[PDB]
């Protein structure tokens, strides 16, 4: 790769100025060069590697969703806005295989505390449910499965090891409150998990960090306007 | 449509 | 190239569409294989071709300035600053070049409206200017060089063929201004031009068309806050 | 302060 020659130390800094230079196609290249060192990613850089490729990824389903509203209106002119769509499509399928190839090759291992296993098990089935967004077909039943059974791990390790507050605990039961809702048919499903997560949160306040109060309790809010949404 | 957690820090 | 296979009208059509998801490397791709099919662009056309590349440079000139900045405050470390900042340089000056060689190849004749002659020079101009400041050296004195002439030779067809309130003319003459004041270290042509451009607009500007009264009154107060920054 | 340039009309 094209980064295999720089030092782990140099991909990580380039990877905070690409970031300060809101240049997240290179930000998440240098990080996928870092991660590909071999060597375990610390909370810090974890957070590099997430907000790089979310931009990049985020950017492309905005896209996405745009040029399939057009397309959904010739239902209501030439191939063009289904090309170009399946273009964008083709993008960003691309990217969250390589999002998913990093986390099965480099990154979901045993070792570990479990905020870096929940992240990377979470952030597994995030982009097995963005790839779901889009799929079409028997391709699309084997890509659900596989985000249920990353987050469905993810849940059973951060009930085990994390408190009910934990910032990364919460917002691995958002999302997957949301896979269930929005990509599953599990409307049940999803308010339950939102709940029962918003509650024991509630009940097992104490266990808040102020280095990390102001995350959890907007992951919080997040459940609550969600379940306003739902209910 | 539904929140997911948002890209922070 | 990529898009010499697509017909002109598609590409167009594939510009639009990009702009609306706002994927504007995609647009100046469309826009570059349109204008390669060597078919004249209309004022419309222009446009997409000028907001598709306005916007990739200057997400890339943002990024230099930040990169820049940070380099310059670690003056009062690794090379590694440096590297990223010639990185996105590189990268500048390739879409510039680019730029450049459509205006040379296709854009740029002897035929034509005053609009597209004005238009395609002034953009010479601009796409010099993006090169000089990043430039060091013999090379920035060659480039300022090469962006004074452009804008002189649009700014001669504009005071003979267009009306001193068209926004074309005055969206050239704000840009060669700038160029004097911030590139070629000429304080006084720069304020000299700024007044005249003003002070001629101002004097027709009953004569405005209600196609075009918002683009000149915007130009208009902006030559007159480049006055105040500049006296 | 930058000097302003024609915006993205
Ligand atoms: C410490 C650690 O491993 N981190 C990765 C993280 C910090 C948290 N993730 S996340 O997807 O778990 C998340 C938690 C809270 C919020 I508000 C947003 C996202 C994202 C990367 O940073
Ligand atoms: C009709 C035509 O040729 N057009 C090109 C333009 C419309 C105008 N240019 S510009 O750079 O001359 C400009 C004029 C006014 C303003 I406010 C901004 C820029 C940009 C592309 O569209
Ligand atoms: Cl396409
Ligand atoms: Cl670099
Ligand atoms: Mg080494
Ligand atoms: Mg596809
Ligand atoms: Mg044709
Ligand atoms: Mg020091
Ligand atoms: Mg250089």
């Amino acid at each position: 790769g094209a980064m295999g020659s720089m030092e782990r130390a140099s991909l990580i800094q380039k990877a905070k100025l690409a970031e300060q230079a809101e240049r997240y196609e290179d930000m998440a290249a240098f990080m996928k060069g870092a991660v590909e060192k071999g060597e375990e990613l610390s909370c810090e850089e974890r957070n590099l590697l997430s907000v790089a490729y979310k931009n990049v990824v985020g950017g492309q389903r905005a896209a996405w969703r745009v040029l399939s509203s057009i397309e959904q209106k010739s239902n209501e002119k030439g191939p063009e806005v289904r090309e170009y769509r399946e273009k964008v499509e083709t993008e960003l399928q691309g990217v969250c295989d390589t999002v998913l190839g990093l986390l099965d090759s480099h990154l979901i291992k045993e070792a570990g505390d479990a905020e870096s296993r929940v992240f990377y098990l979470k952030m597994k089935g995030d982009y097995y449910r963005y790839l779901a967004e889009v799929a079409t077909g028997d391709d699309k039943k084997r890509i659900i499965d596989s985000a249920r059974s990353a987050y469905q791990e993810a849940m059973d390790i951060s009930k085990k090891e994390m408190p009910p507050t934990n910032p990364i605990r919460l917002g691995l039961a958002l999302n997957f409150s949301v896979f269930h809702y929005e990509i599953a048919n599990s409307p049940e499903e999803a308010i339950s998990l939102a709940k029962t997560t918003f509650d024991e949160a509630m009940a097992d306040l104490h266990t808040l960090s102020e280095d990390s109060y102001k995350d959890s309790t907007l992951i919080m809010q997040l459940l609550r306007d969600n379940l306003t949404l739902w209910t | 449509r539904s929140s997911s957690a948002p890209n922070v820090h």
